RNA sequence: CGUGAGGGAAAGGUGAAAAGAACCCCGGGAGGGGAGUGAAAUAGAGCCUGAAACCGUGGGCUUACAAGCAGUCACGGCCCCGCAGGGGUUGUGGCGUGCCUAUUGAAGCAUGAGCCGGCGACUCACGGUCGUGGGCGAGCUUAAGCCGUUGAGGCGGAGGC
RNA sequence: GUGGAGCCUGGGAGUGAGGGCGCGAGCGAUAACGUCCGCGUCCGAGCGCGGGAACAACCGAGACCGCCAGCUAAGGCCCCC
RNA sequence: GGAUGACCCCAGGCGGUAGGGGAGCGUUCCCGAUGCCGAUGAAGGCCGACCCGCGAGGGCGGCUGGAGGUAAGGGAAGUGC
C-alpha cells in the first residue's frame, strides 16, 4: 500500500450529487385506535398504553 | 402574520441537522409536531424546540392560532466553530472543528 | 511614506469578476479562474467575429446553389451568367431574393443562363 | 439586413426504391434530401429537411468484389470481441442495415445528424407501412 | 528584534525553504528598500538665489500689487491700531499680504491676520513672496532687499 | 416595391419607410442622398447590369453615433502579452424616404 | 516552546450618553419573540464600517441519447425590464490544446499554484560617466563653520574643477 | 536605387543552450527526430490565420480595429464539408 | 494646408519573445489650505443595461455607511501581485 489519495478536490456539483440521497424520509405513523394519537405502528402507544385494545403498559 | 423563532450558537454540526428542517419546511404545525417526535436524530430535539418556540410567539406574541399555523419556511445557517486538537500517530496534531448551527423556524397561518 | 496597498486590488479583482458572471464554477467566483476564462473568451471573440464573416457566406451560398438546382443549373455557372453578363447582386442578397423572391430570382438564373 | 431563418416549416416525406442503385451514390443522395441542403431556406441548426422513406433496400447494387472484399465491423468492448461482417453476409441476413451504415456515415455526428438518421426509414421489400404520411415518389 | 536562527531544515520538511523570521517575505520582518532618515537640503547656487528674490518682488511691481511704505502711522503694536492703518493703506484683506519691516512693533499687530504674513527684513525669500498676492514693504526692508541684489 | 442598393461597399435591400444604419457617411444631418440602384422588384422588375443607370432611391440622415462597445483583446500564452483595446463603429441611421424608378 | 542558554505570540474600536433591554411569553439553559431605550439595535455587547473565499433559504431560466480547458460566434425558445431596444438563462449548430515558469520544443504525462483576503522583490548615500532643464562664463563654485529665523535666509574663497 | 537604406559620434541593452528544412561536404553504416561545418531559409519571437485528418518550422500567407460586402492563394469542388 | 500642435486634406508604416525609446492611469504623502466640499450625508463598502477615455481609468445615479474628504497646477515616494 502507498497512501492513496484525492487527485483534485470535488466540486460543489459532484460533492452535492453525491448527497442526492442523504434525502432523509419521515416516520411512519398511524392513530392510536383509543388515544387517537399518531405513533409507529406495531409499537405499543406510548401515550394511552393500550394495544390489541388493552392496557399493556401502565403509562 | 408571520412568527419566527431563531436559536444560533447550538453546538450540533449544520450538515447533520438541516437533515431534521427539511423533514418538516413545509408540514403542518401537527405534522412538524408528529414528525420531529419519531425522527431518530439528535436534531429532532433540537428543531423541535424552535419550532414549538415559535408557535409561542404566534400564539401570544402575534396574535395567531394553531391549527392555522404551518412552517412557512425554514433554515439553518452556520455558527462559528469551536476548533480543538486532536492527536495523531508521530505527534502530529489535526484540528478538529466541533461546529456549530443557528437553526431557524418561521410560521404564518394557513387559510383553508 | 507608506504607499500600502489598501483598496486598488479589491477594486481590478471585482472588475475582472464581473466582466465574468456568467462563467461554470470559479470560473466565475475565484479572480485567477475567471480571470484565466476571460483571456480565452477574448480571442474566441476576434477570432469568431473573423470567422462569423465567411461563416455566412457559407450560408447563403448553400441557399443560392439549392435554389438555382430548382432551375435545372448548378451555383457555380449561375454565378459566371450573373458574372460575365454583368449583375453585381452580393449574395446576401441573392440569397435573400432566392427565399423570399423567387420570381425575381427566376429572372437572373435566365440571364445567366444566357449569358453563357 | 439580416439572413432570413425559416420560421416552423413542415414534414415532407418522400418514397425511393433503390435497385439497381450503387449504395453509395444513392446514400449521398439520401443524406441531403435528410439534411435538407436541396431547399433555399436551409438552416444547419436545425431538423428540416425531409422524411426519406426507401423500399426494397434488399436489392442494392455494389461494384467490384465488395460482396466478398469489403467488411463491416464491430469491437465490443471485450478482449478479441471484434466482429467483422462481410458484405454479402450482412445483405443476407439484415440488408435494411447496408443502407442505413451508408448514410449515417455522411449525416453530421452529435445530436442533429443523430436525430436526423432518426428519420430515414428503410426497407428491404417494396411495401412500408408509412402509407398515413402519403410518401412523395420521388425518382433519386 | 528576532533570532538570526533558521526556523525548520532545508530540505525533507515538505514546507518551504526558510532562513530566520526577519525575512521580508514573512509577515514581521524587516521591510525591504525602506525609508532611512535622510538630509532632502541641498546648496541651489548664489547667484541663482538672488535672481529670484529680483524675479519674485520684480513681479509684483508689475503687477501694481507691491507698495512701498516710510512707516507705519497709527500703530504701535496693537492688532486693531494697523488692521485701521491698513485700512487708510489700500488693503482690506480681500487679498493676501507679505508685510516686511524690522519694527516687532508694526508686525505684531499685523500678526494674527489670516491676510498677512509677517516677516523680517533680513527675511525675505520667494516662497513667501509668491505665496502671497500683495507685497507691501518697506524702505529699510527695501534697502536690505537692495543691498542684496548686488 | 424595393430596391438594393450599394453604400459603402454593401448592399441592403431597402423598402421606403425603413430604418437602416449603415457604414457613416458624409452628410450632415438632416439632408438626403441618393443611393445607385442594383436592382428594384415587386409591381416592376429591373436589373442593373452593373447598375440600372436610370433610378435611385432618395433618404434622410436622421443623425450619426457610435455602435454598442466592442472589446478587442488579443491574449498570446507563455509569452506574456495581453491588450485591450474598446471599439466603437461610427455609422448613420437613415430613413428610407421612396424611391426612384 | 525548550533541561538549559534561549525562543517567542496572538489580542485595540457599542453609543453622544449605559440610557447594557424592566416585565411578559417558548425554553432546564443557551437562545429567541413581544415590550422598553436610542438619531440609529442587520450600533445588543460574539457590539463601527462589515469586502472576498465558504455555507444556506426563496425565485427565473435550464438539465436525465450525452463526449467536455467549460468558452466563443450565430439562430431560436422561455423569463424580466420596457412602448424597431435592452438584460437574464440555454436548445441546436460552427469554432476551440488551461495560466505561470523553463525551453530547440509544453494542453502537455516537465515546474508552481486547494480557494479568498491581506503582507511580498530594482532602493539609498558618496563617488563616476552621459544626457538633460536652468545660472553664471576665462571663469564657475563654496565646505566645515559664523550670523539670523524656529518651517527666513544670509554669511564664510579655505578649498574644488 | 529616398530605404524603419547607409555612414559618423555617444546613451541602454539583450545574446553568446538554438531547433527543423533545402542544398553542398566531413563523421556515422550511401543508419538515427544522429553528429559537425558551409549557404540559404523558416520556428525561435508568427503554438496568430488557410492548406496538410490531427501537428513549432512542409505548402499558402507577414494578423492596427470594425463589416451578415467583393477577388483570390495553397488546397479543394460525391456525403461528413 | 495654416502659420509657431488649434484642425482639415493626402500618401504611407502599425505580428512580435530578450531588450531599447515614448506617452499616459492609479495609490500614499506635501505646497495650493486660516482655504474648498461635507449630517440636505466624507472616506469606505454593494449595485448599474447610462456618460467620457484606445486603455490603466474617470464621471454620473441608486442602496449602504456615519466624520471625514480634499481641486486646477506642481512636489515626494515603503507606489500597483
Ligand atoms: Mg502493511
Ligand atoms: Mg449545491
Ligand atoms: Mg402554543
Ligand atoms: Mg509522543
Ligand atoms: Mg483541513
Ligand atoms: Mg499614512
Ligand atoms: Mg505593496
Ligand atoms: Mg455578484
Ligand atoms: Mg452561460
Ligand atoms: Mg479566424
Ligand atoms: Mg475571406
Ligand atoms: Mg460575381
Ligand atoms: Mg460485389
Ligand atoms: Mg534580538
Ligand atoms: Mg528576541
Ligand atoms: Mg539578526
Ligand atoms: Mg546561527
Ligand atoms: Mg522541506
Ligand atoms: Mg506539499
Ligand atoms: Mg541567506
Ligand atoms: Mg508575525
Ligand atoms: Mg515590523
Ligand atoms: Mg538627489
Ligand atoms: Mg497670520
Ligand atoms: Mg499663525
Ligand atoms: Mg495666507
Ligand atoms: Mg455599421
Ligand atoms: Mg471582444
Ligand atoms: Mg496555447
Ligand atoms: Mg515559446
Ligand atoms: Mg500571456
Ligand atoms: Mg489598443
Ligand atoms: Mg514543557
Ligand atoms: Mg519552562
Ligand atoms: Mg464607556
Ligand atoms: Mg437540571
Ligand atoms: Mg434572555
Ligand atoms: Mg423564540
Ligand atoms: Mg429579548
Ligand atoms: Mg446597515
Ligand atoms: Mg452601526
Ligand atoms: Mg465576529
Ligand atoms: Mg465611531
Ligand atoms: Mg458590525
Ligand atoms: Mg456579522
Ligand atoms: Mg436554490
Ligand atoms: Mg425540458
Ligand atoms: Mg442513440
Ligand atoms: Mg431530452
Ligand atoms: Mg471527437
Ligand atoms: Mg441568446
Ligand atoms: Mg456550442
Ligand atoms: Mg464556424
Ligand atoms: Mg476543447
Ligand atoms: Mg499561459
Ligand atoms: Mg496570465
Ligand atoms: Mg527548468
Ligand atoms: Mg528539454
Ligand atoms: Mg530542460
Ligand atoms: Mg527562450
Ligand atoms: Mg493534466
Ligand atoms: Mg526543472
Ligand atoms: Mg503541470
Ligand atoms: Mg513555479
Ligand atoms: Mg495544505
Ligand atoms: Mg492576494
Ligand atoms: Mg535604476
Ligand atoms: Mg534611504
Ligand atoms: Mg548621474
Ligand atoms: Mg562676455
Ligand atoms: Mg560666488
Ligand atoms: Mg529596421
Ligand atoms: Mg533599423
Ligand atoms: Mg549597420
Ligand atoms: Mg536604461
Ligand atoms: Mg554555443
Ligand atoms: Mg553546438
Ligand atoms: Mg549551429
Ligand atoms: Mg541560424
Ligand atoms: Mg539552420
Ligand atoms: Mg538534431
Ligand atoms: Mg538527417
Ligand atoms: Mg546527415
Ligand atoms: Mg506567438
Ligand atoms: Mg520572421
Ligand atoms: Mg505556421
Ligand atoms: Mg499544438
Ligand atoms: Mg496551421
Ligand atoms: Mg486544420
Ligand atoms: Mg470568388
Ligand atoms: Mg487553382
Ligand atoms: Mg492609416
Ligand atoms: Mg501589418
Ligand atoms: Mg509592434
Ligand atoms: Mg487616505
Ligand atoms: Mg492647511
Ligand atoms: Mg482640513
Ligand atoms: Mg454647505
Ligand atoms: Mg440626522
Ligand atoms: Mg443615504
Ligand atoms: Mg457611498
Ligand atoms: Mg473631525
Ligand atoms: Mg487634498
Ligand atoms: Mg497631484
Ligand atoms: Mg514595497
Ligand atoms: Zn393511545
Amino acid at each position: 500500500a502507498k497512501h492513496p489519495v484525492p487527485k483534485k478536490k470535488t466540486s460543489k456539483a459532484r460533492r452535492d450529487a453525491r448527497r442526492s440521497h442523504h434525502a432523509l424520509t419521515p416516520p411512519t405513523l398511524v392513530p392510536c385506535p383509543e388515544c387517537k394519537a399518531m405513533k409507529p405502528p406495531h409499537t405499543v402507544c406510548p401515550e394511552c398504553g393500550y394495544y390489541a385494545g388493552r392496557k399493556v403498559l401502565e403509562v | 402574520m408571520e412568527a419566527k423563532a431563531i436559536a444560533r450558537y447550538v453546538r450540533i454540526s449544520p450538515r447533520k441537522v438541516r437533515l431534521v428542517v427539511d423533514l418538516i419546511r413545509g408540514k403542518s404545525l401537527e405534522e412538524a409536531r408528529n414528525i420531529l417526535r419519531y425522527t431518530n436524530k439528535r436534531g429532532a430535539y433540537f428543531v423541535a424546540k424552535v419550532l414549538e418556540s415559535a408557535a409561542a410567539n404566534a400564539v401570544n406574541n402575534h396574535d395567531m392560532l394553531e391549527d392555522r399555523l404551518y412552517v412557512k419556511a425554514a433554515y439553518v445557517d452556520e455558527g462559528p466553530a469551536l476548533k480543538r486538537v486532536l492527536p495523531r500517530a508521530r505527534g502530529r496534531a489535526d484540528i478538529i472543528k466541533k461546529r456549530t448551527s443557528h437553526i431557524t423556524v418561521i410560521l404564518g397561518e394557513k387559510h383553508g | 511614506p507608506r504607499a500600502k496597498t489598501g483598496v486598488v486590488r479589491r477594486r481590478k479583482h471585482k472588475k475582472i469578476l464581473k466582466l465574468a458572471k456568467g462563467y461554470w464554477g470559479l470560473r466565475s467566483k475565484s479572480f485567477r479562474k475567471a480571470r484565466e476564462t476571460l483571456f480565452a473568451a477574448g480571442n474566441y471573440a476576434y477570432a469568431h467575429r473573423k470567422r462569423r464573416k465567411r461563416d455566412f457566406r457559407r450560408l447563403w451560398i448553400v441557399r443560392i446553389n439549392a435554389a438555382c438546382r430548382q432551375h435545372g443549373l448548378n451555383y457555380s455557372t449561375f454565378i459566371h451568367g450573373l458574372k460575365k453578363a454583368g449583375i453585381e447582386v452580393d449574395r446576401k442578397n441573392l440569397a435573400d431574393l432566392a427565399v423570399r423572391e423567387p420570381q425575381v430570382f427566376a429572372e437572373l438564373v435566365e440571364r445567366a443562363k444566357a449569358a453563357q | 439586413m439580416k439572413t432570413y431563418v425559416p420560421k416552423q416549416v413542415e414534414p415532407r416525406w418522400v418514397l425511393i426504391d433503390a435497385e439497381g442503385k450503387t449504395l453509395g451514390r444513392l446514400a449521398t443522395k439520401i443524406a441531403t434530401l435528410l439534411r435538407g441542403k436541396h431547399r433555399p431556406d436551409w438552416t444547419p441548426n436545425v431538423a428540416m429537411g425531409d422524411f426519406v422513406v426507401v423500399v426494397n433496400a434488399d436489392k442494392i447494387r455494389v461494384t467490384g468484389k465488395k460482396l466478398e472484399q469489403k467488411i463491416y465491423t464491430r469491437y465490443s468492448g471485450y478482449p478479441g470481441g471484434l466482429k467483422k461482417i462481410p458484405l454479402e453476409k450482412m445483405l443476407a441476413t439484415h440488408p435494411e442495415r447496408v443502407l442505413e451504415h451508408a448514410v449515417k456515415g455522411m449525416l453530421p455526428k452529435g445530436p442533429l445528424g443523430r436525430r436526423l438518421f432518426k428519420r430515414l426509414k428503410v426497407y428491404a421489400g417494396p411495401d412500408h407501412p408509412h402509407q398515413a404520411q402519403r410518401p412523395e415518389k420521388l425518382e433519386v | 528584534a528576532y533570532s538570526g536562527r533558521k526556523i525548520w531544515p532545508q530540505k525533507h520538511t515538505g514546507r518551504a525553504r526558510h532562513g530566520d523570521i526577519g525575512a521580508p517575505i514573512f509577515v514581521g520582518g524587516g521591510v525591504v528598500f525602506g525609508p532611512k532618515p535622510r538630509d532632502y537640503s541641498y546648496t541651489l547656487p548664489k547667484k541663482v538665489r538672488k535672481k529670484g528674490l529680483a524675479m519674485a518682488v520684480a513681479d509684483r511691481a508689475r503687477e501694481g500689487k507691491l507698495l512701498l511704505v516710510e512707516a507705519f502711522a497709527g500703530v504701535n503694536g496693537k492688532t486693531k491700531e494697523f488692521l485701521a492703518w491698513a485700512k487708510e493703506a489700500g488693503l482690506d484683506g480681500s487679498e493676501s499680504v507679505l508685510l516686511v519691516t524690522g519694527n516687532e512693533l508694526v508686525r505684531r499687530a499685523a500678526r494674527n491676520l489670516p491676510w498677512v504674513v509677517t516677516l523680517a527684513p533680513e527675511g525675505l525669500n520667494v516662497y513667501d513672496i509668491v505665496r502671497t498676492e500683495r507685497l507691501v514693504m518697506d524702505l529699510d526692508a527695501w534697502e536690505v532687499f537692495q543691498n542684496r541684489i548686488g | 416595391m424595393f430596391a438594393i442598393v450599394k453604400t459603402g461597399g454593401k448592399q441592403y435591400r431597402v423598402e421606403p419607410g425603413l430604418k437602416l444604419r449603415v457604414e457613416k457617411l458624409d452628410a450632415e444631418p438632416g439632408a438626403t442622398v441618393e443611393l445607385p440602384v442594383l436592382l428594384l422588384g415587386g409591381e416592376k422588375t429591373v436589373v442593373g447590369t452593373p447598375v440600372v443607370e436610370g433610378a435611385s432611391v432618395v433618404a434622410e440622415v436622421l443623425g450619426h453615433g457610435r455602435g454598442k462597445k466592442i472589446l478587442v483583446s488579443k491574449f498570446k500564452a507563455k509569452v506574456q502579452y495581453r491588450r485591450k483595446k474598446g471599439h466603437r463603429q461610427p455609422y448613420t441611421e437613415l430613413l428610407i424616404k421612396e424611391i426612384r424608378g
